[PDB]
């Protein structure tokens, strides 16, 4: 069965890196080719998995996710590394599986006149768990006795926004990523490698 | 609930709002830099509005907070840079009249205007008439006329306007218990930082009136050569034992000397190094011309500019499809973007200020590493310094004949590059006494050893006391002659001047020990050296993080200003330069 990574790759509408896309795989048998067939890549880089032995371990769910980054972080999502936007938005496991993908896209995730959509959340009450998603006002109300819990003076919001111009540089342009996290529960069969 | 680690995530919250406004900003500025439309002026002038309105509302955001021992040693010094409300500190009405009067003063500048009564109607201004006049015309008279009455029709309506400049500027200085504004400019020069790298305010002008006077007998003795050669010109009016009037120094302020190479060249039968005839062969443009420069970057280690800069990049004027600035300019827009905007000849010294912008260029890449708020250099002067140290590499005919540029018969000898040193001594030498005597006038007036009134006497006496240039006619009050500088009316102090000076001959001098090309200062190649290259990166990327006080020690291992650099490099002109210039008399009189 072809699931279509058409879909998970390619696409219009990428959510910001507080809200990942959490897609799961269990009814498939992929095409594992897209990553030297899509487009040349920022990031091959990966703890996981070997390019060789992704297809030869009959591995049985897969899940998926997509958000963008900056290009100076893409090495950031890692397992140990400390950051902003490591530990507070999108950690990874220490000993993580799982080979992850990472593509430019300043062709077309960047307007001229600027993309205010995105967001990333600079502080949490401490690192976040791994794989732990939270979307919501959560209003760091840095009172010195609390700020009352809306609108009003020393009441800082979290997130910060992630203005895009296509005229800035390598290292500060939108770099869109994937992630693919390869797992086996203790678990009946759902997906395995393709003949 | 903690306070400190409270300061650091409004550092933070300021940082982040802080560079993508002034992306806005700078971008609006380039646009506007770019083609001359009323568009971009007012979205020059929305952002720059914007820019500073949020600046002042972090700025009362941190001075609210308390800053009573608090120290991480980075975030406090960005405090004490953000510390600073600025001019709205007194009431507003007196800080909106002063930047009205500073607006005054920019416009009577830019509109100087005098005429001769001959032709009252029919006259030139300022910047492009009187500069060509004087750098062609060698006439005494009609010089010293027109230096006279420009200095004077400037002097009456400069002098009240600075007076009552200096006693507002005082109290506003006195605000935040500075005690002057050259105390506040030479806080600039302050680390207040990690105990053992100190600096201070008396200390400094200690310092620079120390190493003025090891500076002193090279432009006493490069002076005297000056008039000995004026003479051998034009000795009738002035006795050759005493100063000579301004108006036959190059320049009707005086802050320049290169004007005067035509007439006191020695050694004529060389012209100097050309080779803009070889172009006609050669056929080099401007994009590759920066590619030399990139390659040479590369060479010494440095990364190179990116290439989507390329695009980014204006690389020559327009031409007659609009009209733009002609200025070489290296803008930093912020998020990483790297712009270079000349209007670009083939000459070299086009090629020289294309160095000199690709040495701003790439220290802008050298600090990326460090928050918005600090991304300025050590000091105020270090800008201006790295891309005069490349300056001087790409001078030597060994630089040239290594690429295979110069014919290669040419090279050096014992007759020649004296008449290469000189022009860089005229350039370079004769700078430091005037900037260094204006510059204690301000700060000594500021002192207050000077009457408010009385401001013509001193200056003179300091002027034939230092720079040995006597005036022809006396001047009272109305004929107020230092407020008609460039910078006076724009308020820019030219520490940044004697200091970049001094201190790229140190790196000049620290360059040339890392690199094994080894011989007199001028003649040695900072080209393809990868401890050099990492001496002087390791200097780059600090920023203004560490105090400047040890990014000097990261590549000469001297805290205060040495001018034995300077002196080392220009010592083999001084072999010969006072062997020549003796029995000439020495020194200035002041009763001429």
């Amino acid at each position: 069965n072809l699931c279509p990574f058409h879909e998970v790759f390619n696409a219009t509408r990428f959510a910001s890196v507080y809200a990942w896309n959490r897609k799961r795989i269990s009814n498939c048998v992929a095409d594992y080719s897209v990553l030297y067939n899509f487009a040349p890549f920022f990031a091959f880089k990966c703890y996981g998995v070997s390019p060789t032995k992704l297809n030869d371990l009959c591995f049985t769910n897969v899940y998926a996710d997509s958000f963008v980054i900056r290009g100076n972080e893409v090495s950031q999502i890692a397992p140990g590394q400390t950051g902003n936007i490591a530990d507070y938005n999108y950690k990874l496991p220490d000993d993580f599986t799982g080979c992850v993908i990472a593509w430019n896209s300043n062709k077309l995730d960047s307007k001229v006149s600027g993309n205010y959509n995105y967001l990333y959340r600079l502080f949490r009450k401490s690192k976040l768990k791994p794989f732990e998603r939270d979307i919501s006002t959560e209003i760091y109300q840095a009172g010195n006795k609390p700020c009352n819990g809306v609108a009003g003076f020393n009441c800082y919001f979290p997130l910060q926004s992630y203005g895009f111009r296509p005229t800035y540089g390598v290292g500060h342009q939108p770099y869109r990523v994937v992630v693919l996290s390869f797992e086996l529960l203790h678990a009946p069969a759902t997906v395995c490698g393709p003949k | 609930s903690t306070i400190e680690e409270q300061a650091k995530t409004f550092l933070d919250k300021f940082n982040h709002e802080a560079e993508d406004l002034f992306y806005q900003s700078s971008l609006a500025s380039w646009n506007y830099n770019t083609n001359i439309t009323e568009e971009n002026v007012q979205n020059m002038n929305n952002a720059g509005d914007k820019w500073s309105a949020f600046l002042k509302e972090q700025s009362t955001l941190a001075q609210m907070y308390p800053l009573q021992e608090i120290q991480n040693l980075t975030v406090k010094l960005q405090l004490q840079a953000l510390q600073q409300n600025g001019s709205s500190v007194l009431s507003e009405d007196k800080s909106k009249r002063l930047n009205t009067i500073l607006n005054t003063m920019s416009t009577i500048y830019s509109t100087g205007k005098v005429c001769n009564p001959d032709n009252p109607q029919e006259c030139l201004l300022l910047e492009p008439g009187l500069n060509e006049i004087m750098a062609n015309s060698l006439d005494y008279n009609e010089r010293l006329w027109a230096w006279e009455s420009w200095r004077s029709e400037v002097g009456k309506q400069l002098r009240p306007l600075y007076e009552e400049y200096v006693v507002l500027k005082n109290e506003m200085a006195r605000a935040n218990h500075y005690e002057d504004y050259g105390d506040y400019w030479r806080g600039d020069y302050e680390v207040n930082g990690v105990d053992g790298y100190d600096y201070s305010r008396g200390q400094l002008i200690e310092d620079v009136e120390h190493t003025f006077e090891e500076i002193k007998p090279l432009y006493e003795h490069l002076h005297a050569y000056v008039r000995a050669k004026l003479m051998n010109a034009y000795p009738s009016y002035i006795s050759p034992i005493g100063c000579l009037p301004a108006h036959l120094l190059g320049d009707m302020w005086g802050r320049f000397w290169t004007n005067l190479y035509s007439l006191t060249v020695p050694f004529g039968q060389k012209p100097n190094i050309d080779v803009t005839d070889a172009m006609v062969d050669q056929a080099w443009d401007a994009q590759r011309i920066f590619k030399e420069a990139e390659k040479f970057f590369v060479s010494v280690g440095l990364p190179n500019m990116t290439q989507g800069f390329w695009e980014n990049s204006m690389l020559t004027d327009p031409g007659n499809v609009q009209k733009a600035v002609c200025h070489p300019t290296a803008w930093d827009l912020g998020k990483g973007d790297f712009r270079i905007l000349m209007c670009t000849k083939v000459t070299m010294d086009d090629f020289l200020t294309a160095h000199h912008e690709m040495g701003h260029i790439q220290y802008d890449m050298a600090y990326a590493a460090q928050p918005f708020l600090l991304r300025n250099g050590a000091n105020e002067g270090f800008h201006e310094a790295v891309g005069e140290i490349m300056s001087l590499s790409a001078a030597t005919p060994k630089h040239l004949k290594s690429i295979g540029l110069l014919s290669p018969d040419f090279q050096e000898d014992n007759e020649t590059e004296i008449n290469f040193l000189l022009k860089q001594a005229l350039t370079i030498v004769g700078t430091l006494p005037f900037t260094y005597m204006l510059e204690k006038w301000r700060w000594m007036v500021f002192k207050g050893e000077i009457p408010k009134d009385q401001w013509m006497k001193k200056w003179w006496e300091m002027k034939r006391e230092i720079v040995g240039v006597v005036e022809p006619v006396p001047h009272d009050e109305t004929y107020c002659d230092p407020a008609s500088l460039f910078h006076v009316s724009n308020d820019y102090s030219f520490i940044r001047y004697y200091t970049r000076t001094l201190y790229q001959f140190q790196f000049q001098e620290a360059l040339c020990q890392a690199a094994k090309h080894e011989g007199p200062l001028h003649k040695c190649d900072i080209s393809n050296s990868t401890e050099a290259g990492q001496k002087l990166f390791n200097m780059l990327r600090l920023g203004k993080s560490e105090p400047w006080t040890l990014a000097l020690e990261n590549v000469v291992g001297a805290k205060n200003m040495n001018v034995r650099p300077l002196l080392n490099y220009f010592e083999p002109l001084f072999t010969w330069l006072k062997d020549q210039n003796k029995n000439s008399f020495v020194g200035w009189s002041t009763d001429w």
